Order: C-alpha cells, then structure tokens, then sequence
RNA sequence: AGUCCCUCCCGCUCGGGAGGGAGGCACUCUGGGGGGACUGCCGGCGAUAAGCCGGAGGAAGGGGCGGGCGACGGUAGGUCAGUAUGCCCCGAAACCCCCGGGCUACACGCGCGCUACAAUGGGCGGGACAAUGGGUGCCGACCCCGAAAGGGGGAGGUAAUCCCCUAAACCCGCCCUCAGUUCGGAUCGCGGGCUGCAACUCGCCCGCGUGAAGCUGGAAUCCCUAGUACCCGCGCGUCAUCAUCGCGC
C-alpha cells in the first residue's frame, strides 16, 4: 500500500514533520499573534513538560497542541450536536502516536485539495473560530441571568482549538467517514466561513448570546 | 452415597437415597446409566414467592 | 550485509517465498484443520502459512539460539478475549513448533545442543545471509542512506 | 464590524460570582476614541501587555473594591 | 587455594565490624584479599489491615525487615586462616565459610 | 454463469458473499467447519459463492453428509460419540434440532436436575439466580 | 585512536553510547538508525545528528547499547546520550549553545518518575479512587 | 568498551558481522561513606521587623517531591465470633467427635464493577520494548507424544549464579465497508481433560455447534492539578484446585 519512501522516510532540514515549512506563515489577527508559536521544530512532541508553570503552554507549536487537542475520547459528560460520545476502551486517549498518524494525513489531504501550505489554512481556521466576547452567569429569585465580559487571548485560542476537534469527532461518529477525512473537512469549512463547520457555528451563537445581553 | 455412579447391573432395583433429612425412592430405569445417584434427590425445595415485606423497596422502609 | 540491516518483516516474506523449493519442508497431514493456539479465535486465512510459520521460526533460531520448544510457545502466545471477562495472556501450542524445528534440522538448517536446545548451523546462516545481501542490494536503490552500511 | 484593539496595562482585581472573572484597565489603540483609558471586564487568564478585541468601546465596568 | 566467607547480618553496623577485622588480619599478613562486595539487600515486605472488625474505613500497615550481605574471597593461608577461625562474632550476625 | 441465489442443502445462499461466509447461513455450519468443507472440497475459501456449479454443489452436499469419511478430523463434529449408534457425526437443520429435543426430553423422562431445571426454565449450569438472571414486573409493597 | 563513552537515563531506560572517528554510521542495537520505527520514535534519535549538521555527521560512527523501559523511553535516552557525545567530542561551545536553545533537556536530563501507589484502589494509581455512594 | 587468539557467515573481502577463550573494572549496576540549597545572591512591596512577589546560576528553589509518626478529649461509634476478662446461663447438653445437607434458593428493590452497543474498529499473517516480586510440601529449563486442554522423562537451583520470564496497548501487509453485520457472546447440546478421599447439589480448562438483550443512556450523581487523570498488561496475598477482588509494578 504505502511506498517505501514513505514508511523510511529521511529528513535534513529543521522543518515541521521534516515536510511543511512555516517561513511564509502569517498571522493576522493582533491578539492572537503572540499566543501562536511558529518557531522552527522538526518533531511535536515536547513530553508535558509545559503543563506545570502558569502561562507556560504559549510556547508550544500549534501543532502538537492540535495534536493534544485530538488525543481525547470526545463526548464524555456533556452532549455534542445531541449525543454522548463515550468511546471508552476504543477510545484514542494516551496514544499519540495513532494522533501524530491522522494528524499528518489530514494535512495531506488539506495540501491536496487546496493547493496551499497546511499551517495556513489551520491559523485561518482558528482565527475565523475564535470568539471575542462571552459571558458569565448570575442568580437572583432563583432565576440565571447572563451578563456580557470579554475573553482574553489565550481562551479564545483553547476554545478555538476545542471546537474544532469536537467538530472532526462529531463527523466520524458511526458513520462511513474516517477520522483524518472529517478532520480536513472541518478545518477546510472552518476556514471559509461556512455554516456548515461546527466551530463557525458555535462562535457565532456564543456571540450573538452575549451580544444580546449586554 | 449420593456421589455412587449408577451401573448396568443396578438395574431394575429400588435405591433410597439420603437428601439431608429423609431417605427418597429411586427406580433406576436403563437410561439412567452414567448418572450419580444424588441428581434424584432434590435437596431444595421449590419456591412460591409471597408478598414483599417491609423494607424490599426505597419507599416502604 | 546480515539480517540485522533489514527490516525483520521483508526478509520473512522474501524467505518464505523461498523455502517451497526445499524438499523437507511440508505442511503436516492436519495442517488444514488447526488454529495456531488457544488464544486464537479462527483458522489461519493464507493457504501457505505453514512456509511462514517456518520461516519465522528460522529467523527466530538465528537471531536468539540456543533456544527450546517452551520459550517459542511464550514467543507465539498473545492476548485472549474471554467474552464476559477481562482479557488475558496465553501461550501457544507445541506440536506446530516441534514438527517445524524437525523438518528444519532434516534440511540441514539447525542442529541440537544437547541439554541448551538448537542453534543455526553455517549452512544456514549462509542461507539466510544471501537473501539479506540480495534483499539489501534491491532496497538500497530507494534509500540511498543504506549505501554507508 | 471587526473591533477595536485595545491594550491592558494594569490589573484591578478578582471579581464574579466564583472568582472568574477580572478587571483590568485598557488603552484604546484605534478607532473614535483611540488614547483614551477605561475598565473592562475580562474572563479568562490574562496579563500586562495583553491585547483584547473590543466590540464597541462605549461601556465602562463599574468599579469594584 | 582459596576461601569463600558469606556475611549476613540485620544490623550493617556489626557487619561492618566483621568485616573490617578480617580485613585487618588479612593486612597483618602477607596474602592477597578480594574487598568485601556488597550483595544485593533482601527486604521483607508484609501489609496487613489494621483494624480487627470489619467496621470502619480500611488502613494498612506495612512492616519491613531488612537482611545485608557481603561477600569476602581469600586464599587459604594456615597462618591467617587460624586467626580468622578464632574471631567472634555478635549473635546477630552468621557467617559461613567455603573453600574453592 | 453468476447467480445471485444458490441453494444449499435446502438453504438459499448469497451469491455476492465469499463461499467460506456464505455457508455459514446454514444451521449447524460455523465459519471453521465451513473453511474445514471449503478446504477438502478443494476450493478457495475466498471465491464468490455466485460461481459455483452443479457438481461442486453436489461435492459440498455430499461432504456434508458424512464429513468423517472425507478426511474432516472426528474432533472437528458437532456431535461425536453418537449416544444411540455410537458413531462420529454431523447433523444441520432440523435433524440437529430434533436431536437436541431428544437430549432434553431424555433428561426430563428420568426425573434427573438439569431436567428440571429445564421444564422450570432456570438455569442449568450453575450460576447464582439472587441477583442476575431477572425477567418480568417489579411488584410493589 | 579517540573513544568516548556516554550515558543516558530517562525513566528505567539506560544508555550507553560509544564515539569515534567513522563515516557516518550510527546503529541502535545494532540496527541501522534509518529502519527504526515508528517514524515519531525515529524523529527522536535523529535531532541531535540534524542540529550538527552534515559535516559533522558524516566523520563520526555512534554506537548505542539501550535496555528498559519501553519504546518510547529508550528513544530519548539514545537521543541525551548522542547529545552529550557529540557536545563531548567536538568540543565547541556553538553547538552546546544551540541545543539548550532548541531542547534543554537534551543535556540536562529528565528526572520525572512514577509515584508508588496508596490504598483506597491500588491498582490504578495513588490517586485515583473508588466511586463513593450515600444510599 | 578498548587489546590478543581461534571458528563460522556476507557484496569474496579492501571492508562488515556473530559466537568462544584469554584478559580487564573502563561503562551500567549493586551498597557503605561523603558533598550539594541556605530566601545564600540581585531587584521591588511591606515598617527599616516578620514575611511576600519577580529574576540569575543550578540536577534540584522557596515543607525540593512521595510516604511513616494522629495532642487533652468526645463519639454509651465497632469488636467479648482473634486473643485476655467480671456477672448470668448450659453442664450429660448450649461441651467433644463422625455422616449427609445449608450458607450457592429467586415474582422483586439497591451498592460497587466487568463486557459491549463497533471504523478513534473485528479477523488473519508478520515485527518491537519492561518493572516489582516469588521458588525445596517448591520453581522447573531441555528432549519426546498429542489438534487443544494436557501427558511421559528430566539438567540446574536453599538462589546478583538456575527457574517463573521473548507482556499488552503499539507498528507493517491483506479481507470486511456502516450492517443487529465477519459488531456483541449471554444461554444451551455433544465430546476431551486436571486437582482432590469426594466434582449431582456445588469447581476450573479445551474442541465443534447454537447465537439473547444491546445502535450512546431521563431526573440525578462520582474521581482527579503532572509522570497526575485516562488507556494497557504483569507480580504477590488468599491457594490441593479456583481471581471480574485487595495490595503493588
Ligand atoms: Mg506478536
Ligand atoms: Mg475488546
Ligand atoms: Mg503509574
Ligand atoms: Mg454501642
Ligand atoms: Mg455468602
Ligand atoms: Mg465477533
Ligand atoms: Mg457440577
Ligand atoms: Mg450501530
């Protein structure tokens, strides 16, 4: 199946998986643009060490934290487009080598249907998913009220990033697709602005909510 | 001897059979060979449930 | 070139394809009819996995020999589904491994140590070296990093 | 359509009904109003130097403790 | 030629005593000795529950003993190997001796 | 040349299933006796069952009535050591059905515990009934 | 005739490397460094050798004896203990520079390791408990 | 690991490997002793005190991380069915033995779990990498017989020496393609075995056959802050045989 180019696969430069460069990727949004690391790194996969300082995980590439952010079962204690998704035993967690596989795949499939550097659209999905207001709940007669805040940048990159892999579990679930398939689907649709993309819909009921509560 | 393996020539014999209290009447019949003797003798009696009593729901205790 | 400079799985279909030419070597009368141990669940699919089965173990003797029948079943044994209850390790069986280690030793390819178990005679690790060499010349056209070794 | 930038510069205090929320103080940085300083309400982490995308910039939080 | 001495002891102080007297002996005399190798450390583990009912959160105890070893190679030399022979040892400590 | 249907020892089988597959339709046929059958029959396993032809459907059907005398091994039967004759053998559809009656009615005649068991409908093998094994309406207090 | 020996350690896993002059082979217990597999545990091992660079990477032969621990443990032990002998063997403090910017623990180590269970369900972790219930 | 000798392989040997013997304590390890971190240094806040916040260097930074040790008392909390013990009872039975039953029953309510409801998979062939512990009433390599479970001999081991002991999740190739199915494996039939004085009530293992509910779960509610949670197997205790458990790895 796979050429053997491809399973003894050799690289000599410092670039992403040995494959993609990021030297040509920009970031537009302002606020987001320090919390998006793109520094040169061949393997993502920096073993946890960032989880104990605060603040510590804004320098890990967007790539592993995509990555970390897949490494997950889905659906545990909260529905998703109205399900529970307890994958349990069959579930991908605590196995990052079967998420670097999809991971990669599905930038294949990005670069093949598009014809455009992966890390591009990726930063353009995020950016078109992440929200820049919200809210928090209040109590009064026994009754929940809403009241307008605004969200920091890191935030709105983790919700960006959540949103998007719950989207990609939500397409695979029980159906013919295949996880790296509905993964470049969601990213791709995040990044037009389509309705149809989980994380586009969710950032723009998350805003319209607070927005109507101020 | 409830652990006795039925034989041939135990055929056509009357055997009683210890069941914990009483001895009970066994006719061996030729279809019975390769049986122990206690699979005749029932140790337990049949259950006819009655009403639940206080105590076997949430609400009733 | 020696067959620690490929990958373990080539070298195992290229030296099953292989040994259908030596005599020695047949699948038993009950080959047919028979899983390759208890923690398995259905029969074998190929038609000629008794070549493979074989080759294995060859590559298995080179590489660890002396080695006996008990270390193999450890070898071959794997994880059993127990329906109900949790999963478990099992060993395999003996006559599949006995028989293959026979027909081997009657192809001149181990001998016995008596009291240690068997070991790979020059033959073959003659044998196994050549189909390394030739297998090494063919993959080292697509991975010119090979041409150091 | 798209906001406005704004930069935090000092941080107030804790507030929400569980501590979730923060107050912090913001320099506009473009629009009508840009050079002016208000309070605003943020959730999430957050830290000196950070930039926030305001909706519109004619709400001020009221000050806590 | 030589002989085999195996040291073990619960308490390491004594056998270190041991230990360094027949080092001292085997210095007092002109013969070659192999230095005292440390074996690995036998540890007894046993956990047990504490409470004698039933009754209550469950807590455990877990008691340890510990049991050092050394080991000493020496050439049999009648000269020494009577000044060794004489030595006493505490009651804690067993000693055991092998030619080879 | 391809059928889409093909009867079996009176059973209608898929025409777009591997053989080895397709047998097992078949009461009393799994998928290892069936490789067994594919394997002595000396017919991939793996061919569509829409190719078969008359003759090889009259060696498939001839094999199943006496496997034994066709080189299948005696541990391989789904009843061996026949409590009646003696003998080693192979029973599918009805025939299967009306000897496991047999068996249960043999044991209810002689008034033996799995007899019983089986006319009250409990279970036979042993297991705890206090709390598993549950089947009808919660009555009330 | 130079030979420098190294050591590695990461979580039960134990390394030790050998360093002379060569032409550039580098074998894992006796395997050739290209056919190590998976590919995320290859990229591990070869980050060192990439850093370097090519010259360098050519005019040496490592060979590395790794036992323990599991796959992906061994691979990072390899990966210090090429590290440390290529810093060692050299002997420019430009190429130390540049490791410590890309990955400390390169040189440093890493001294995490498993904390020993407690009561109250052993066998899944020291913290992890059973469900609790009140009626 | 470097150095020497012998034997065998490959591209025929410039070069590259594997065993064995000499030889060595380099490296790993084992275990005795010692060093190392003290808010010690730098900048702020506080009072100039007690301290707090942030940096350098460092293997380690602010009880460094994980455990043991639970004050005066209370809870008429649990235990006289572990042992010790007052009073009251039985004292030819409520004491001491033997045989057979029961604690394993089954319209039903509840606690903690295991297996699933499939592709973030099922099957078949092939390829990789552990640690803690235990062994003479015992662990048993190695050879032979058997399809499997098992059977007949039997080296070494009172153990850093011999054995349990070549883990699974993971990776490569082929079949299945969203279906109550090549998902799930409850229930039942026939046959073969082991332990034991005894396997029906009431044990565990293997082969062929059979093929139940289940297609993600209402109101509610539990555990967890880093080598932690999730996922994956293994060891010991109990033990003649029997682990969906406890304690550990
Ligand atoms: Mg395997
Ligand atoms: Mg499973
Ligand atoms: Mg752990
Ligand atoms: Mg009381
Ligand atoms: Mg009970
Ligand atoms: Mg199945
Ligand atoms: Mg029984
Ligand atoms: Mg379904």
């Amino acid at each position: 199946a796979k050429p053997l180019s491809e399973r003894f696969f050799i690289p000599h430069e410092i670039k992403v998986m040995g494959r993609w460069s990021t030297e040509d990727v920009e970031v537009r949004d302002p606020s987001l643009k320090p919390y998006i690391n793109l520094e040169p790194r061949l393997l993502p996969h920096t073993h946890g060490r960032h989880a104990k300082k605060h603040f510590g995980k804004a320098n890990v590439h967007i790539v592993e934290r995509l990555i970390n952010k897949i490494m997950r079962s889905g659906g545990s204690h909260y529905k998703v487009a109205g399900h529970f998704m307890r994958r349990e035993h069959r579930s991908l967690n605590s196995k990052k080598v079967k998420a670097y596989e999809v991971v990669k795949e599905a930038f294949k499939i990005i670069e093949k249907r598009t014809g455009k550097n992966p890390i591009q659209v990726l930063v353009w999905a995020i950016e078109n998913a992440a929200p820049r207001e919200d809210t928090t709940s209040v109590m009064f007669g026994g009754i929940r009220y809403h009241v307008a805040v605004d969200i920091s940048p890191m935030r709105r990159l983790d919700v960006a990033l959540r949103n998007i892999a719950l989207g990609a579990s939500a397409k695979c679930y029980r159906t013919k697709m295949s996880f790296a398939e509905a993964l470049a689907e969601e990213i791709i649709l995040a990044a037009n602005k389509d309705p149809k993309s989980y994380a586009y819909s969710k950032k723009l009921e998350i805003e319209r909510i607070a927005e109507s509560s101020r | 001897c409830r652990d006795m393996i039925v034989l041939p020539e135990m055929v056509g014999l009357t055997i009683y059979v210890h069941n914990g209290k009483e001895f009970v009447p066994v006719e061996i019949k030729p279809e019975m060979i390769g049986h122990y003797l206690g699979e005749f003798a029932p140790t337990r009696k049949r259950v006819q449930h009655g009403a639940p009593g206080i105590g076997a729901t949430r609400s009733s205790m | 070139a020696t067959v620690y400079d490929v990958p373990g799985d080539l070298l195992v279909e290229r030296v099953a394809q292989r040994l259908k030419e030596i005599p020695e070597i047949k699948p038993p009368e009950w080959a047919p009819f028979v899983k390759t141990g208890r923690h398995k669940e259905r029969l074998p699919e190929q038609e000629d996995w008794w070549y493979y089965r074989v080759a294995s173990i060859l590559r298995r003797v080179y590489l660890d020999g002396p080695v006996g029948i008990e270390r193999l079943r450890t070898y071959y044994g794997g994880r059993k589904n127990r329906g109900h209850a949790p999963e478990r390790f099992y060993k395999a069986g003996g006559s599949i491994i006995r028989k293959a280690l026979q027909q081997l030793e009657a192809a001149g390819f181990v001998e016995k140590v008596p009291g240690k178990g068997r070991v790979i005679t020059p033959k073959g690790r003659s044998f196994l070296d050549k189909i390394a060499t030739e297998l090494k010349k063919e993959l080292e056209e697509i991975i010119p990093e090979l041409k150091k070794y | 359509d798209e906001g406005y930038p704004a930069e935090v510069i000092e941080i107030i205090g804790r507030t929400g009904t569980t501590g979730d929320v923060t107050q912090v103080k913001v320099r506009i940085l473009e629009g009508r109003d840009k050079g002016r300083v208000i309070r605003r309400n943020v959730r999430g982490p957050v830290r000196v130097g950070d930039i926030l995308i305001l909706r519109e910039t004619e709400r001020e939080a009221r000050e806590i403790k | 030629q030589k002989a085999r001495i195996k040291l073990a002891s619960t308490n390491v102080r004594s056998l270190e005593e041991v230990a360094n007297q027949i080092k001292q002996i085997a210095e007092r005399t002109g013969v070659r000795m192999s230095g005292p190798i440390p074996l690995p450390t036998k540890r007894i583990r046993i956990v047990t529950r504490k409470s004698p009912d039933g009754e209550g959160s469950a807590t455990f105890d877990r008691w340890e003993l510990r049991i050092h070893k050394r080991l000493i190679d020496i050439e049999a030399d009648e000269r020494a190997m009577r000044q060794i022979m004489r030595i006493r040892v505490p009651e804690d400590v067993t000693i055991e001796i092998e030619l080879i | 040349d391809f059928r889409h249907i093909v009867r079996v020892a009176g059973v209608d089988l898929d025409g777009n299933k591997q053989l080895r597959w397709a047998l097992t339709a078949i009461k009393g046929v799994g998928i290892n006796f069936a490789t067994m059958v594919c394997r002595v029959a000396g017919l991939d396993p793996f061919m569509k069952a829409g190719y078969l032809t008359d003759e090889q459907v009259k060696k498939i059907e001839e094999i199943l009535q006496d496997p034994v005398a066709h080189g299948i091994p005696r541990w391989a039967v789904n009843r061996p050591k026949d409590y009646e004759t003696g003998r080693d053998l192979h029973l599918i559809t009805a025939k299967l059905d009306m000897a496991i009656r047999e068996d249960i009615m043999r044991l209810r005649r002689i008034r033996a515990y799995r007899g019983i068991r089986h006319e009250l409908g409990l279970p036979v093998r042993g297991q705890r009934t206090r709390s598993n094994f549950r089947r009808g309406q919660t009555v009330g207090v | 005739m130079r030979i420098i020996q190294t050591t590695g350690k990461r979580k039960t896993a134990i390394a030790r490397a050998v360093i002379r002059e060569g032409k550039g082979r580098v074998r894992i217990n006796g395997k050739p460094v290209e056919l190590v597999e998976p590919e995320i545990a290859r990229f591990t091992i070869l980050e060192p050798l990439i850093l370097a660079g090519e010259e360098i990477w050519n005019s040496v032969d490592i060979d590395v004896k790794v036992q323990g621990g599991g796959f992906m443990g061994q691979a990072e032990a390899a990966r210090i203990a090429i590290a440390r002998a290529l810093v060692e063997w050299t002997g420019d403090m430009n190429l130390k520079e540049k490791f410590i910017k890309y990955d400390r623990t390169m040189l440093v180590g890493d001294p995490r390791r498993t904390e020993p269970h407690k009561p109250n369900r052993s066998t899944k972790g020291p913290r992890a408990k059973r469900q609790k219930s009140y009626r």
